[PDB]
């Protein structure tokens, strides 16, 4: 009940020095559960009495318990917290259930006073000073300090997961066959050993522990499988999301929708091909959290479709070091993409989606791309080596792209696989300017306080054309001159601009955009039959460019 | 005895993010550090120190080193490393025939590290799925990779290289992180003799590639030269031109966009004018010679950029203000960030030699993808500073090689 285990140096922040708040008055029935606690936790060790000598203060209270009949302690280290050095960060994450390996008895031993079962550093109690006020303040008050890690302190999470990973390092380095996995208060532990010979390895982890002050209940309340854990539910060899229940409501709030998406999100990391779309757009905008949001038409069959999904139990398998990972994406709602990841076909470890806009303006093989990336990183979070990925593009159509594209860019090993809709290029613009095109020279251009724009063209075979467009901005103007002369030449014909913002744009080949205007623009790119845009210096005298740049 | 290190004033140390990292590379990282421990070089830490600074496995050739990155650190012991002693660069390095590179870094592990700044160097050693806590150290001895080691052992190198300077006048030798550069106009064979020379007597105190600066020239922004010339052909050669302007006084455009007049179809073919190709020529001139006007300022960040051309081509500019270019080039050749991070690690090599800092870089590349897949090429024991940045489309075609 007091950790044999050596302590932790602990200082207060540089400048700093302890803290020195003023006990107020507390009620009488409050005065005396605090005096019996703090008399039970003396006799323990767990805190000691001090002189009037000790300079420093914290206050304490007390609260009623569970609607039940006891007092807890609560002591306020809001002063000591904000005076205490940083502490390294307890978890970079927790593992996820597709990453684990397969065990056949698993069982949770909890720590018992885990945080008052730890010494805390002989040269900082003194901080931890508080003191039990006497009836009406009238006398002075009995004074203490904590001689273990205080609840509520900052550094007791960080100091106690330290020390009982101190304290699990021999039991682990002479039994590497056997798993431990430590979270706050309680130990997982897994073995493929069989449940006698298991449950005797139980016994000396447990008897390990005694030898180091940690107490944890015994061999006769320990649960069964399958085990909750993280809102997981595992199995000895699977696992699956905890139970997730779909309410049957006509009338969803802000707040319903909310949860409802947050519970499908979550779903969706092992049931294959969940979508939250059209839920999502329901959520755009500024609502109370109280109120009621029709849902559409695409909306309620989406739920319609999640709530199928979601009909017939489906599992996830762990993992086999042994085995490569195969990663398969596919297509969906424009934007949405899903993915899963199995070892054995179709014997999923995990699935997922990815539905993510980079920049405005994307093509598909700029998202797919984007999704191999993330799809790769968690990857090696979860299992420390990359996937062999099964993608709906043609080598041919990716070699393509990767070359037009003057971006960077890489895929681990990949082969093709037909699950449409298949990823594609739905146009390619010219390389070289064409002959026997129609070339327009095109110009938008506002003004900087009226918002009023003319775009137009000129043409080699002379014809031209303005228009106004009201409230647009100089960049919507150079775009819409694009289209302009998208719409009234044939299915060949070079462009030629000053925008370098335009080309940009149109050079990436987007497939998809924010902008109206920009997917007005691609719809005429895919039908026509060759396109060449060039660019030129804007007022810089150059020929067909001056004639529309007045011309506006 | 150890050199008391202080951090610049108004800073804490770095408290930067372990990437994830690979089951191989892990299992690298334990074998290295466990040795490393035993020899007392780190020692294992507690909660209580709260910073952390990135560490990965490289291939040096088949056997993992580790590199920890320092970047942050180094940020925050600047003015110690740049401003109290710190070590001079030399002018003539890159005016050599040849400059060999020598790794020196094993010299550090000698001296001891001043106690009240080790635990700014504490790194972390990432478990695979977060199943186990990551395994925590810091340094005892001056580090690799951080820039206060060379600046803290620089009184003991030129105590070890004084004889061998001594005798060689004419040799240069620039110390930078944990590499030594050592130069001179030797005929090759000479050179590599003075090379093993030295390397005798750095092997008295512990201790185990060629550049040759000398031929370092730049890439041109090159103007076609063309049998015949379309008015597209012409634009492009206003535009080409007229970037150039903005930064090479005396460009002239004015001959030429003389015969871009009214309103020609791109593909029809224009004449070439007189005062237009010599001003075509003339332009040549100009774009052939360094940069009237701009100069290295020994205050302020080096930058370069790099552009994809495609084919396995990458052209380069150095400045510090934007157009300025201190210097340009290119690199030629399978994969887009393999080729991406030996650019990187080439322009690295050639700006420690000629200005003896290493630039920002400006990355054309998915800042996620680069993340994932560098260290698998990278084989510096220094990391340059970068951003990630899409290349506006014209700036690649200006520098079209
Ligand atoms: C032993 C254990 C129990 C629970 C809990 N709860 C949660 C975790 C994170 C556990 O640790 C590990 N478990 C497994 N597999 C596993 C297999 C079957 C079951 C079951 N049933 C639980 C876990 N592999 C690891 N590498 C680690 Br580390
Ligand atoms: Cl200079």
């Amino acid at each position: 009940p007091i950790s044999p285990i050596e302590t932790v140096p602990v200082k207060l922040k540089p400048g700093m020095d302890g803290p020195k708040v003023k006990q107020w008055p507390l009620t009488e029935e409050k005065i005396k559960a605090l005096v019996e606690i703090c008399t039970e936790m003396e006799k323990e060790g767990k805190i000691s009495k001090i002189g009037p000598e000790n300079p420093y203060n914290t206050p304490v209270f007390a609260i009623k318990k569970k609607d039940s009949t006891k007092w807890r302690k609560l002591v306020d280290f809001r002063e000591l917290n904000k005076r205490t050095q940083d502490f390294w960060e307890v978890q970079l994450g927790i593992p996820h259930p597709a990453g684990l390996k397969k065990n056949k008895s698993v069982t949770v031993l909890d720590v018992g006073d885990a945080y008052f079962s730890v010494p805390l550093d002989e040269d900082f109690r003194k901080y931890t000073a508080f003191t039990i006020p006497s009836i009406n303040n009238e006398t002075p008050g009995i004074r203490y300090q904590y001689n273990v890690l205080p609840q509520g302190w900052k550094g007791s999470p960080a100091i106690f997961q330290s020390s009982m990973t101190k304290i699990l390092e021999p039991f682990r380095k002479q039994n590497p066959d056997i798993v431990i996995y430590q979270y706050m208060d309680d130990l997982y532990v897994g073995s493929d050993l069989e449940i006698g010979q298991h449950r005797t390895k139980i016994e000396e982890l447990r008897q390990h522990l005694l030898r180091w002050g940690l107490t944890t209940p015994d061999k006769k309340h320990q649960k069964e499988p399958p085990f909750l854990w993280m809102g997981y539910e595992l199995h000895p060899d699977k696992w699956t999301v905890q139970p997730i229940v779909l309410p049957e409501k006509d009338s969803w709030t802000v707040n319903d929708i909310q949860k409802l998406v947050g519970k499908l999100n979550w779903a969706s990391q092992i049931y294959p091909g969940i979508k939250v779309r059209q839920l999502c757009k329901l959520l755009r905008g500024t609502k109370a959290l109280t109120e009621v949001i029709p849902l559409t038409e695409e909306a309620e069959l989406e739920l319609a479709e999640n709530r199928e999904i979601l009909k017939e139990p489906v599992h996830g398998v762990y993992y086999d070091p042994s085995k490569d990972l195969i990663a398969e994406i596919q297509k969906q709602g424009q934007g949405q993409w899903t993915y899963q990841i199995y070892q054995e076909p179709f014997k999923n470890l995990k699935t997922g989606k990815y539905a993510r806009m980079r920049g405005a303006h994307t093509n598909d093989v700029k998202q797919l791309t984007e999704a191999v990336q993330k799809i790769t990183t968690e990857s090696i979070v979860i299992w420390g080596k990359t996937p062999k990925f099964k993608l709906p593009i043609q080598k041919e159509t990716w070699e393509t792209w990767w070359t037009e594209y003057w971006q960077a860019t890489w895929i681990p090993e990949w082969e093709f696989v037909n699950t449409p809709p298949l990823v594609k290029l739905w146009y390619q613009l010219e390389k070289e300017p064409i002959v026997g095109a129609e070339t327009f020279y095109v110009d938008g251009a506002a003004n900087r306080e009226t918002k009023l724009g003319k775009a137009g063209y000129v043409t080699n075979r002379g014809r031209q054309k303005v228009v106004t467009l009201t409230d647009t901005t100089n960049q919507k103007t150079e775009l819409q001159a694009i289209y302009l002369a998208l719409q009234d030449s044939g299915l060949e014909v070079n462009i030629v601009t000053d925008s370098q913002y335009a080309l940009g744009i149109i050079q990436a080949q987007p497939d998809q955009s924010e902008s109206e205007l920009v997917n007005q623009i691609i719809e005429q790119l895919i039908k026509k039959e060759k396109v060449y845009l060039a660019w030129v210096p804007a007022h810089k005298g150059i020929g067909g460019n001056e004639q529309v740049d007045k011309l506006v | 005895e150890t050199v008391p290190v202080k951090l610049k004033p108004g800073m804490d140390g770095p408290k930067v993010k372990q990437w994830p990292l690979t089951e191989e590379k892990i299992k690298a990282l334990v074998e290295i550090c466990t040795e490393m421990e035993k020899e007392g070089k780190i020692s294992k830490i507690g909660p209580e120190n709260p910073y952390n600074t990135p560490v990965f496995a490289i291939k040096k050739s088949t056997k993992w080193r580790k590199l920890v990155d320092f970047r942050e650190l180094n940020k925050r012991t600047q003015d110690f490393w740049e401003v109290q002693l710190g070590i001079p660069h030399p002018a003539g390095l890159k005016k050599n025939k040849s400059v060999t590179v020598l790794d020196v870094g094993d010299a550090y592990f000698s001296v001891p590290l001043d106690e009240d700044f080790r635990k700014y160097t504490a790194f972390t050693i990432p478990s695979i799925n977060n199943e186990t806590p990551g395994i925590r150290y810091q340094y005892n001895v001056l580090p690799q990779g951080w820039k206060g080691s060379p600046a803290i052992f620089q009184s003991s190198m030129t105590k070890i290289l004084e004889p061998f300077r001594k005798q060689n006048p004419d040799i240069v030798i620039y110390q930078y992180m944990d590499d030594l550069y050592v130069g001179s106009d030797l005929e090759i064979g000479q050179h590599r003799t003075k090379i093993e020379e030295l390397r005798q007597h750095l092997l008295r105190w512990g201790l185990t590639y060629e550049l040759h600066p000398d031929k370092w020239t730049v890439q041109p922004i090159v103007l076609p030269e063309k049998d015949s010339w379309t008015v597209n052909d012409i634009q492009k050669l206003v535009g080409k031109l007229n970037w150039a302007s903005q930064i090479y006084p005396g460009i002239k455009v004015r001959q030429l966009c003389k015969l871009l007049r009214g309103t020609k179809a791109l593909t029809e073919v224009i004449p070439l004018t007189e005062e237009a190709e010599l001003e075509l020529a003339e332009n040549r001139e100009i774009l052939k010679e360094p940069v009237h006007g701009v100069y290295y300022d020994p205050s302020k960040d080096l930058i370069a950029e790099i552009q994809k051309q495609g084919q396995g081509q990458w052209t380069y500019q150095i400045y510090q203000e934007p157009f300025k270019n201190l210097k340009t080039g290119k690199y030629a050749r399978t994969n887009d960030v393999k080729q991406l991070t030996e650019a990187v690690q080439k322009i690295t090599t050639e700006s420690i030699v000629i200005w003896g800092k290493t630039p920002k870089f400006k990355l054309p590349i998915q800042k996620e993808t680069w993340e994932t897949w560098w260290t698998e090429y990278w084989q510096a024991t220094w990391i340059p500073e970068w951003e990630f940045v899409n290349t506006p489309p014209l700036v690649k075609l200006w520098y079209q090689l």
